[PDB]
């Protein structure tokens, strides 16, 4: 079939219509990104020859390739370890919670750690970490996961009891529902609005974290970026593994076959088949590593910015905290890799409202001075822009600029005076 | 070590910053050789409750250095003379 | 021992069983005069892009 | 070693330089790495053999030198962007953003300029000295629940005030400074005070 | 053996005089020069 871009959507545009919201949905989504890879390391001379001294001796008429091939890989090896360390060591405070979970009815125990598992991970960390499965060595990354858990342990504690001050200086403790409130006012919402409706805002955050937790237990392509690194990496390294059964050319594969079957003068040009051979695969081998290292820094550069912008702060930037006006984050360790819980506000239930720009009164136009203003037919009301909370339109609210001649669409109200 | 035996360095139970990273959490450093667990930072316990915040008094005006690479030296190599001369 | 060169008077005392110096790149950059024994170094003839 | 970033990168363009110059050193199978010592020892039908067998070496060699070149030239380029990003969002304006124009609330930035670099000096604010109050969220009185409209609410333990929140600065709480919203039943944690009219 | 560095095509004094103009701009005028005039 000719596919398709989404449904058709005709805005229900006037010149004097708005569309307010009369309520929100908290919303959390998942973002994962790749951190960093395994550090392989490669024995040049042993993969191009072994244990045969002959064809080490002809392989130091090619000179300084194997050095450069080790000196890659040893690059490649300490940016992982230095992709870790940007992305997940930004502090150099271990927080905890307080012993009691009093929160304002905000539960965070699918993220804060489990003090029954030995590992200490979260819930969602112990599914995340459940979810992902010849001269060639793996060296070990330079952070543990327990470490690496430990950090994200810390960061969870520092934005639930700190806020953003732990990001900026000294963690300075706040009460998690003004944290909350603080958040609204950053995107524009006023905080009565965060205090009147706490607990409903409480339960829908716990009902998306627990969502979050049935949506990665419930799907089996949730980690396909972190799986499909693991993927590529192994599969080069079988790659590289298989190009040793090659002859390219040559009688045989073994070196050993050709130095027990053939005189050194032919033998040597055997060998000398096998060593471009196997020196061509190892250099296309790295080549494709430095590249694919390259994606990974990119990708962890990109996961240092969101740690730092979204859970360290709150970022007025659209879209790069997930989908919506972003309240807060929070980090989540996951094998080569970081999982973002992004809490953001998402407006619902809008309705029409008349609306119009100035209200004209005693000759003077009236502008809002947070709000819009707004009519539901027969009564005209200020209200802020990000959810409907009507109220009269006074001299507190609005200001005073010019009269009633300039503006285009000023219409006749009173101004009530306290 | 998980990364492998280690000959020459005196393994100590003290938590410092890494110096030399061996892997796997192990780090030596230079006082004879040691060796140790790495400390990721030091504690800190947040003292949270439910209507107590804190406020600054006063501020510090801190100046950083952040150093960015921007340009490479600019070689060129002249193919048939570097092979052939 | 053919090339192509600057020849220049040498400050390089070689040894008497040493006739030719060689550089990073195994080039002759230092040479002994076989008839007068003194030491030459062989600037190459100046390259420049165009 | 505060500089070490820009001395890496000249440290490995001068290595990559120093083994592209190493590697004419090499036969790579031939019986000589000199090309006249072999153009004066043999005839061309062999010593086409030779040269070609030090011309693929040196081609690679030469092909692999640009390779990482290559490579390093998109890292910095990556590290350019970064760099021209944080000259026009940290030195041309006022940066929003957590950590990208140093530790703290970024106030400004200078540019300076370095070998093959840049250097900025992050001025920022950093709290300190702080102290420990009692909050509320909303002050009740008459029956109204009020609300900071740009402060919060502290207590040094007998009175309560509003105060700027990144600074302490302690003044009486008025109508001038809160704004209504609803009655106190719904709100927890209101606690009761004065609202003072001028 | 044909391996030439060029120069950059800003010298260091004039990258320099590029420092000190974006000195002299957010000293004086602050953010406003970045933006316009
Ligand atoms: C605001 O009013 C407009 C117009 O009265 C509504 O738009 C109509 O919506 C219905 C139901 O989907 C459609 O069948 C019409 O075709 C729409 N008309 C136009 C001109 O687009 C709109 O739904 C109202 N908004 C809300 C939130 O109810
Ligand atoms: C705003 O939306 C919330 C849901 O996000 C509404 O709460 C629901 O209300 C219905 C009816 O009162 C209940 O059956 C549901 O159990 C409630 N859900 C939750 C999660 O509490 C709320 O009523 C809406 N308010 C307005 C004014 O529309
Ligand atoms: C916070 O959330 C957790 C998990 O969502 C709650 O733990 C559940 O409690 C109910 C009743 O006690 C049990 O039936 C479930 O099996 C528990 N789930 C898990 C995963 O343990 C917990 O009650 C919530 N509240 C607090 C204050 O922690
Ligand atoms: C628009 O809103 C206003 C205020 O919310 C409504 O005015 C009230 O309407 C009710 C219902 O008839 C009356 O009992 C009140 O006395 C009215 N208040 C005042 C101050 O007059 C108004 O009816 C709404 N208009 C529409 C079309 O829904
Ligand atoms: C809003 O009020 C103004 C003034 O109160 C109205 O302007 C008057 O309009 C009538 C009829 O068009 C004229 O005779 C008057 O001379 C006007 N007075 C002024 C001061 O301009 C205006 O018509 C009102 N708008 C609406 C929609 O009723
Ligand atoms: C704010 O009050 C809390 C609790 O009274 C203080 O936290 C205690 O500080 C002492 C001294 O360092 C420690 O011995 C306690 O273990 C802390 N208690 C907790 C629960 O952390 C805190 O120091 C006060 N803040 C300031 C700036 O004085
Ligand atoms: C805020 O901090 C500054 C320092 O950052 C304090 O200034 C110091 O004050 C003491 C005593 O008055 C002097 O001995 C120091 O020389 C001052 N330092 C500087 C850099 O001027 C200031 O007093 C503090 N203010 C408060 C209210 O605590
Ligand atoms: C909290 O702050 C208020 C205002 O700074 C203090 O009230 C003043 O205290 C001084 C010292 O006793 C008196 O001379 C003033 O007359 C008080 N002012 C008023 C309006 O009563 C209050 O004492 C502070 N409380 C604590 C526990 O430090
Ligand atoms: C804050 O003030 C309100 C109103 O003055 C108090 O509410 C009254 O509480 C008493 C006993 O608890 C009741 O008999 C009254 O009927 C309540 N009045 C209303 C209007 O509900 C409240 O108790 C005060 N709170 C504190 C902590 O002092
Ligand atoms: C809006 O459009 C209508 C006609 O569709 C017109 O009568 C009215 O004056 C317009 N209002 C404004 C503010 O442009
Ligand atoms: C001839 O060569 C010898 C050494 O090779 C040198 O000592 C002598 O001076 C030379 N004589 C002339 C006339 O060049
Ligand atoms: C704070 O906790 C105490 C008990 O520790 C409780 O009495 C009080 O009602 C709580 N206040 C709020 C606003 O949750």
């Amino acid at each position: 079939y000719t596919m398709s871009l989404g449904a058709e959507n005709s805005v229900a545009y006037s010149n004097n219509s708005i569309a307010i919201p009369t309520n929100f949905t908290i919303s959390v989504t998942t973002e994962i990104l790749p951190v960093s890879m395994t550090k392989t390391s490669v024995d040049c001379t042993m993969y191009i020859c072994g244990d045969s001294t002959e064809c080490s001796n002809l392989l130091l008429q090619y000179g300084s390739f194997c050095t450069q091939l080790n000196r890659a890989l040893t690059g490649i090896a300490v940016e992982q370890d230095k992709n870790t360390q940007e992305v997940f060591a930004q502090v150099k405070q271990i927080y905890k919670t307080p012993p009691i979970k009093d929160f304002g009815g905000f539960n965070f125990s699918q993220i804060l750690p489990d003090p029954s598992k030995p590992s200490k991970r979260s819930p969602i960390e112990d599914l995340l970490f459940n979810k992902v499965t010849n001269g060639l060595t793996v060296l070990p990354p330079l952070l543990t996961d327990e470490m690496i858990a430990q950090y994200t342990s810390a960061l969870l504690a520092g934005t639930i009891t700190s806020g953003w001050t732990f990001g900026a200086g000294p963690a300075l403790q706040i009460p998690f529902p003004m944290q909350m409130a603080y958040r609204f006012n950053g995107i524009g919402v006023t905080q009565n609005v965060l205090y009147e409706n706490q607990k409903l805002i409480a339960n829908q955050f716990n009902s998306a974290i627990g969502k979050i937790q049935d949506s990665l237990s419930s799907t089996p392509s949730a980690l396909g970026k972190l799986q499909d690194v693991v993927n590529q990496n192994a599969q080069a390294l079988n790659t590289l593994v298989k190009q040793l059964s090659s002859n390219f050319g040559a009688i045989s594969s073994v070196l050993n076959d050709i130095l027990s079957r053939l005189d050194p003068p032919e033998a040597e040009v055997q060998i000398d088949r096998l060593i471009t051979g196997r020196l061509q695969s190892l250099q296309t081998y790295v080549t494709q590593q430095l590249i694919r290292a390259a994606e990974i820094r990119a990708s962890a550069n990109l996961a240092a910015t969101k740690m730092s912008e979204c859970v360290l702060g709150q970022s007025k930037r659209v879209d790069f905290c997930g989908k919506g006006y972003h309240l807060m984050s929070f980090p989540q360790s996951a094998p080569h890799g970081v999982v973002f819980l992004h809490v953001t506000y998402v407006p619902a239930q809008e309705k029409n409202f008349t609306t119009a720009p100035a209200i004209c009164h005693d000759g003077k136009a009236h502008f809002p001075r947070e709000g819009v203003f707004v009519s539901n037919g027969t009564h005209w009301f200020v209200t802020q822009r990000n959810f409907y909370e009507p109220q009269i339109i006074t001299t507190d609210n609005t200001f005073v600029s010019g009269n009633c001649d300039v503006v285009i669409g000023i219409v006749n109200n009173t101004v009530y005076d306290p | 070590t998980r990364a492998g035996c280690l000959i020459g360095a005196e393994h100590v139970n003290n938590s410092y910053e890494c110096d030399i990273p061996i892997g796997a959490g192990i780090c030596a450093s230079y006082q004879s050789i040691i060796a140790y667990t790495m400390s990721l930072g030091a504690e800190n316990s947040v003292a949270y409750s439910n209507n107590s915040i804190a406020i600054p008094t006063n501020f510090t005006i801190s100046v950083t250095t952040e150093i960015l690479p921007v340009s490479m030296t600019k070689t060129s190599v002249d193919c048939t003379m570097y092979i052939c001369g | 021992l053919t090339g192509t060169g600057v020849l220049t008077e040498s400050n390089k005392k070689f040894l008497p069983f040493q006739q030719f110096g060689r550089d990073i790149a195994d080039t002759t950059d230092a040479v002994r005069d076989p008839q007068t024994l003194e030491i030459l170094d062989i600037t190459p003839c100046s390259f420049g892009g165009v």
